[PDB]
RNA sequence: AGAACUGGCGAUGCGGGAUGAACCGAACGUAGAGUUAAGGUGCCGGAAUACACGCUCAUCAGACACCACAAAAGGUGUUAGUUCAUCUAGACAGCCGGACGGUGGCCAUGGAAGUCGGAAUCCGCUAAGGAGUGUGUAACAACUCACCGGCCGAAUGAACUA
RNA sequence: GCAGUCAAGCGUUCAUAGCGACAUUGCUUUUUGAUUCUUCGAUGUCGGCUCUUCCUAUCAUACCGAAGCAGAAUUCGGUAA
């Protein structure tokens, strides 16, 4: 055709109001909202929500989401809070598959010898079914 | 040296714009140096024309504000290559000195200035029958 | 030379007959510790004032915390130093929340890229910039512009073991 | 965790995944390494070249029979290293350069099996943007090596063959997929679910 | 037989130029530090001599 | 001083269609088509339409910068080029041995070969790249000129030509003998 | 080579600086555990491919005092800084518009009208204008500057320092 | 002994093609020196012969650059053992 067909890779990018994980520290598998930026490797988050404290942090123990809010720059915890929830974003992160993979590990080390011997039987009955079904399939 | 320059060209755009009851924001783009010189000798009658930076012709109003309170929304249109023709002889007379005689097409009016009013100068060109149809109409 | 903190050192000469209740004299300091507080401060006043320590007491030392602290701030810092051939003065600029992480920045860059040292080193001010287009350094600038945002490139994955089967990414 | 690790050197940095190998052998891991020529090495090529042929023109002067072998190969360069970073006058030493072997490409049986990575020596990732690299086939090939093109021909015959089980396995999943999916929608399914599996 | 212009262009790629006053280098005569790295990339350069 | 990003604008107007995809550039125009291979380099490219694109580097160093820039004049290089060609002038000279130019091919590999340099008994050969294209003027003397969409077979062939055309031993300045570029301008618009 | 203080080798092992009488550490009954020294923790090698703020790419990189070196002097590699100036009354970069009249200024001659040259560097009206910085015509014609204004709008340059 | 910096000045002019005053910073151990550690119950103590190898601060040969290089010849110089 005519159309330039450009192909920028996309990256999840640091600004205000952006949500994101905590992955280490007290606070390790949290949730906080970056609202301004210190520099290249620091910024500010803020977590009433997740409870964790409003802070200078650093992005290599940060790791960031695809999600993001909007948010005017400066604000305090309790717009924090507000427009956090306004946004309804924990919910969102629990719909994401990777959060849900968070709980399934968390979930699965949770288990007990009993669960396991219990997932065990249930996994050989699903087993004969799919087994025959995918042979006639 | 320079500031005393730009000071100066204050103090003409401020004595033009005190002593004389009108003056012309002309776009000046593309217009010769000989077509100035034709346009002043023909308007060696009454009208004055002043050119120089924008920058230093808003800095001059701006400094102005203190007594002359109006000369405030010329500043909006001082903008692109345009100047002062200030004058004190009639409208249409000094439009058509402007416009149509020793043009070429090309310096425009780009606003015109009046006792604190602002006219884009079509209804000065409007010539007659206006006021026909107005008080016909009525 | 560790994790810095903020302290006010107050001292005077020893009162005497003639001198009962003397000038007392204020520093703001950065140390790890009151210790150090001290110690500098009677650095400080002895290239100043013509007194020792054993000349002088200390009326106080005041630990000392921030306004606003969860507040990122721009400062204007004004800083003297000795160089392998001579000594300089010099003024820099920070964006940090924080006094104390301004200076463990200040320090350690001075570390890097000037190798002066906190022996080598000497604070001549420290002062939040009000006004943004008042800062003069340009890579704080470019944070001030206005609605910024970037990404981080090059996504690099901490492995806590040392295989793994599968090619890594930098997506991010 | 295995009685065998495979692993190629794409992407790689040649001093860091010996270091690495070299602990595991004498701790007691099996290893191969294969794809050897897809090495990687920080700086130019020129300037490797120069460290190749320091190393090349230091031997034994009055024999360069006894005095250092200077080996072309990629591999062996690599297990020139390698046994720089061990004790090979040992019987461990030698016990440990037993238990590994290194080649370049891929034969038959090691590449049936797996290939795995090590991200403590990777080019892309450890290496910071904007600087230089280099690879150990081209600089063993400058340095005198010959093979390099029976190897490239070799490699292209059997990554065609993979890419087919591959397609043929991704095909066959996908299927899977379907015909697991018809009882992920199972009640069975649910309960090992909120087992959390 | 050759005439001036080929003869001021021929100059312009050939005669042209300067020099480096420590690695003789063919540098541009209006350059102001040497291009290579021996030299250290130093600043004392000279124009090229012309002829008779 | 580490600058966080930047980026600069590349004009692609009616008439172009450029394919981009992990720094292979691909770009067609009237002439034909031209592709390129940057994966030296890690910097982004960015669509705003079919007659805008930018080029973006992150939280680059200086060099990285001047390495955008660069970037940016050589993919609009490749534009003008598949657009408008490019052409090279060079003109002969000498002041006694006419400089003896022909072409000849070997297998059709079309080598420009030359003779009587300086009364050289040598013969020259410079072979001709793909793409490109030679043609011997008539309006003026031996004012051979060559064209082309790859600036770089152009301008490198050129040059390949003047350099094999050097005159050893001797003062140049006086032994002008040569060849030597007169002009570049573009295929298209005269 | 020779003297002063002290401490040390010799008489003295051990840990470490690979290696070593003199360094640093610390001084020994034979064993056990523990904590450490100086020193170090990619592998050889016991110990964090620990974290963190950054400097640096070397076609001769660098990498631990004592200890097996390297200097002056230079670098528009690179980093940071100082001081001075230009500039928001609009800078510079860079573009863009005018780049004239008295006037083709005088001599030089087939023709020379700001640009082959010899000799003068004025005046006007200007925001401004050189009796012209060059391109081009046989010569006008046509352009871009000097000089000034439209534009972006905050930056630009000089000298320094380590 | 070797190599450099600065630049008075030569080079008809021309600081720096080639050179370079007054100063000055290093390098090598093929010079002599200085020392006396090793060896005086044993190191065979000039020279040349024949012989292999190494070095480079390169004389020639290869290739290039610069010049007060018109050609020729020549010099300055780099890669180079």
């Amino acid at each position: 055709s005519t159309d330039s067909i450009v192909k920028a890779s996309n990256w999840r990018l640091v600004e205000v109001g952006r949500v994101v994980l905590i992955k280490k520290g007290q606070s390790a598998g949290k949730l906080a909202a970056i609202v301004e930026i210190i520099d290249q490797k620091k910024v500010l988050i803020d977590g009433p929500k997740a409870g964790v404290p409003r802070q200078a942090i650093n992005l290599g123990q940060v790791v960031l989401t695809p999600l993001t809010f909007a948010l005017p720059r400066g604000a305090r915890t309790a717009t924090v809070s507000k427009k956090w929830a306004a946004a309804a974003v924990c919910e969102k992160w629990a719909a994401s598959s990777w959060a849900k993979k968070i709980a399934q590990r968390e979930r699965r080390a949770a288990l007990t010898d009993f669960e396991r011997f219990q997932v065990m039987v249930l996994r050989k009955q699903k087993r004969y079914t799919v087994k025959k079904a995918l042979a006639k399939a | 040296g320079i500031r005393e320059k730009k000071a100066e060209y204050f103090a003409k755009l401020r004595e033009y714009l005190e002593e004389y009851k009108s003056l012309f924001v002309v776009g000046v783009d593309n217009v010769s140096s000989q077509q100035m010189h034709e346009v002043r000798k023909e308007l060696r009658g009454r009208a004055v024309v002043l050119m120089g930076k924008n920058t230093m012709v808003r800095r001059a109003i701006r400094g102005f504000l203190s007594d002359l309170p109006d000369f405030e929304k010329l500043l909006p249109f001082v903008k692109g290559n345009v100047g002062f023709v200030f004058t004190n002889e009639p409208l249409t007379e000094i439009k058509n000195v402007i416009v149509s005689n020793r043009v070429a097409a090309g310096l425009t009016v780009v606003q015109v200035y009046d006792n604190g009013q602002v006219f884009p100068s079509s209804i000065l060109d409007i010539t007659d029958e206006e006021l026909v149809s107005h008080f016909v109409s009525a | 030379m560790a994790h810095f903190k903020e302290y006010q050192v107050i001292g005077r000469r020893l009162p005497t007959e003639s001198v009962p209740e003397p000038k007392l004299f204020r520093m703001r300091i950065f140390a790890s510790n009151e210790v150090i507080a001290k110690s500098r401060y009677w650095y400080f006043l002895q290239k100043l004032h013509k007194v020792k320590k054993a000349s002088g007491e200390i009326v106080s030392i005041n630990q000392i915390n921030e306004a606003h602290p969860t507040k990122v701030k721009n400062f204007g810092v004004w800083v003297r130093y000795d160089s392998r051939s001579g000594t300089h003065n010099m003024y820099k600029e920070i964006r940090d929340v924080s006094r104390v992480a301004a200076v463990e920045t200040l320090y350690q860059d001075m570390a890097a890229r000037h190798r002066a040292r906190f022996r080598s080193i000497h604070i001549l001010k420290v002062a939040e910039i009000e006004k943004t287009a008042d800062v003069k350094r340009q890579y704080v600038k470019q944070f001030l512009t206005k609605d910024l945002k970037f990404p981080l490139p090059h996504r690099v994955q901490k492995s806590t073991k040392t295989f793994s089967y599968k090619r890594p990414s930098t997506f991010y | 965790v295995e009685p065998v690790v495979v692993i190629d050197g794409k992407g790689h940095l040649v001093g860091r995944l010996a270091s690495v190998v070299a602990k595991q052998l004498l701790n007691g891991q099996k290893i191969v390494v294969v794809r050897a020529e897809e090495l990687n090495i920080s700086g130019e090529f020129f300037r490797n070249k120069l460290k190749y042929h320091d190393f090349l023109r230091k031997a034994t002067a009055f024999n360069k029979t006894r005095g250092p072998f200077h080996f072309r190969a990629p591999s062996r360069i690599f297990y020139k290293a390698l046994r720089g970073m061990v004790s090979h006058k040992t019987a461990r030493g030698k016990a440990a350069l037993e238990r590994l072997k290194v080649f370049e490409g891929i034969p038959p049986p090691y590449d049936k099996k797996k290939r795995v990575v090590v991200p403590q020596a990777l080019r892309v990732l450890r290496l910071k943007p904007g600087r230089k690299y280099t690879t150990l086939g081209k600089l063993s090939t400058s340095v005198g090596w010959k093979y390099e093109d029976v190897v490239a021909k070799l490699e292209a015959k059997r990554k065609v063959s993979s890419a087919e089980y591959y397609a043929k396995k991704r095909a066959f999943t996908k299927k899977v997929a379907s015909a697991n999916a018809t009882a992920a929608e199972s009640d069975v399914a649910k309960q090992l679910a909120a087992l959390g599996y | 037989i050759i005439e001036p212009s080929l003869k001021a262009l021929a100059s312009k790629y050939n005669c042209d130029k300067s020099v480096c006053r420590k690695c003789y280098a063919r540098l541009p005569p209006r350059a102001t530090n040497c291009r290579k790295r021996k030299c250290g990339h130093t600043n004392q350069l000279r124009p090229k001599k012309k002829l008779k | 001083m580490k600058y966080i990003q930047t980026e600069q604008q590349i004009e692609v107007p009616e008439g172009v269609t450029v394919s981009i995809k992990s720094r292979i550039v691909k770009v067609v125009g009237p002439r034909g088509t031209l592709t390129k291979n940057l994966k030296h380099i890690d910097v982004t490219f960015t669509k705003v339409n079919n007659q805008l694109i930018k080029v973006a580097v992150h939280n680059g160093g200086r060099k990285h910068v001047a390495a955008l820039r660069t970037v940016k004049s050589l993919v609009d290089n490749m534009i003008t080029g598949v657009t408008k060609g490019y052409k090279y002038k060079m003109r002969y000279v000498y002041a006694h041995f006419p400089i003896n130019v022909n072409i000849v091919e070997k297998d059709g590999a079309k080598f420009i070969e030359v003779r009587n340099f300086l009364g050289d008994k040598k013969i020259r050969n410079v072979p001709v790249r793909d793409g490109v294209t030679i043609e011997f003027s008539t309006n003026v003397k031996d004012e051979i000129v060559l064209s082309g969409n790859s600036v770089e077979d152009v301008s490198q062939n050129a040059a390949d030509l003047q350099q094999i055309c050097r005159v050893r031993n001797k003062d140049i300045r006086k032994f002008l003998d040569g060849i030597y570029v007169s002009h570049k301008g573009f295929i298209t618009e005269d």
